[PDB]
């Protein structure tokens, strides 16, 4: 998860907040300083190897400073809906191969040149009705997905009863129509997924689809049997992961910029980003201004980074301390 | 035993939209509840699009 820098950019973790420099005990606990005039601002962050500080902020030179809620940065999966077309027909028609075809987007590279299809194939037979059409057709869907060897989880299946209309039952390669039994079934809804992760190799990523239709030939004229919605999500992702992989990113501007290179010649980093968790994030940018002649900016973004209790409570209290030590009026949350 | 019509009159016997059938071609409603059966073979007369199959009740 490399990312661009205006000069640079640093990353602090506020596990605890104290009032001074002589409570900073623990490896995540971090403090605001500044004069008693508002003159510099530099935070006192406890590393799991002593006592850091951040950069001085000149606060005649703060550009802007901002939090996020923490809701700003989760990715929802993008969900759809497949039903048949009505207007072509409300039921299949017996003898046509109603065919699926999952276009799929940002595959193994990472440019949209980058395609692969996938395919579902049911064909309807006389008294077919809707629900076991959508069945039948989740069910190739999976097997064709989801075979043993198949490197990548692309897409989770699910199906839809008119009776709940809210619980989406799942569909594997390892389901059996013998397990979907409700008569009832509304629709075929289909799901992104959460492609794996790795801290500092794998950025947290998705392969966008849409469901294309084939065509049949109803009455007289080839025409699709189907309609692609996309439904409002229901699962996010909930951001964990890239604030551990900014941190990664953000602790080689401020140490050892290999992180694992050389192998056995090293230098061994902790990380107090817990992935799994959700975060809300401050972010200062500021720059420095030299004297007679060198009057070039240098912008520079220090970040900081608290954890969501669902009521962003540490990261206000972030804002409070600073804004009572620095004069600046950061916004809560 | 013998053909019923010449195949350029069978060439005719089509499968589409009953609004853009006109005379010179015998119109086929396939069955889609049903896979092989037929619905009705249908001939326009004036303007109207009428069947040649018979009625036929109990």
């Amino acid at each position: 998860m490399v990312i661009s820098i205006n000069q640079v950019r640093q990353l602090y973790v506020a596990k605890a907040l104290k009032a001074n420099t002589a409570a900073l005990t623990t490896a995540g606990d971090i403090v605001p300083k500044a004069d008693t005039a508002k003159t510099t601002l530099y935070f006192q962050s406890m590393s799991p190897a002593g006592i850091v500080a951040s950069d001085k902020i000149n606060l005649k030179h703060v550009l802007y400073a901002k939090a996020t809620p923490s809701e700003a940065l989760a990715h929802k999966l993008v969900r759809y809906s497949v039903t048949l077309d009505a207007d072509v027909s409300a039921t299949p028609v017996a003898g046509q191969n109603y065919i699926l075809r999952l276009a799929f987007r940002q595959y193994i590279g990472l440019s949209e040149e980058d395609q692969y299809f996938k395919y579902g194939e049911v064909i309807a037979r006389s008294g077919m009705t809707a629900s076991d059409f959508y069945k039948k057709m989740a069910i190739s869907l999976a097997k064709n997905l989801e075979n043993k060897t198949e490197s990548t989880p692309l897409v989770n299946i699910y199906l839809i009863s008119a009776a709940a209309a809210s619980t989406d039952v799942p569909v594997t390669s390892a389901t059996k129509e013998s397990d979907l039994t409700a008569t009832d079934y509304n629709q075929i809804i289909i799901e992104e997924t959460e492609q794996p992760w790795v801290l500092g190799m794998m950025p947290q990523a998705f392969i966008p689809f849409t469901p294309q239709f084939l065509t049949i030939t109803v009455d007289g004229e080839d025409r699709l049997w189907g309609v692609a919605t996309v439904v409002t999500p229901t699962k996010t992702v909930p951001d964990g992961h890239l604030i551990a992989d900014l941190e990664y990113f953000c602790m080689g501007a401020r140490g050892d910029i290999y992180r694992g290179m050389g192998y056995p010649n090293i230098i061994k980093t902790t990380y107090l980003v817990d992935p799994g968790a959700v975060y809300d994030v401050l972010d200062i940018h500021y720059f420095y201004t030299g004297s007679n002649e060198s009057v070039q900016k240098s912008e520079k973004t220090i970040t900081l980074v608290a954890v969501d209790d669902g009521s962003h409570t540490a990261m206000n209290a972030l804002i409070g301390a600073i804004n009572t030590a620095s004069g600046l009026t950061i916004a809560t949350l | 035993m013998k053909r019923v019509l010449n195949l350029g009159n069978l060439s005719r016997i089509v499968e589409g939209d009953p609004n853009e059938i006109t005379d010179d071609e015998i119109l086929v409603i396939k069955d889609k509840i049903i896979e092989g059966k037929i619905i009705d073979i249908q001939k326009r007369v004036d303007g109207k699009l009428v069947s040649l199959i018979t009625e036929k009740y109990t």
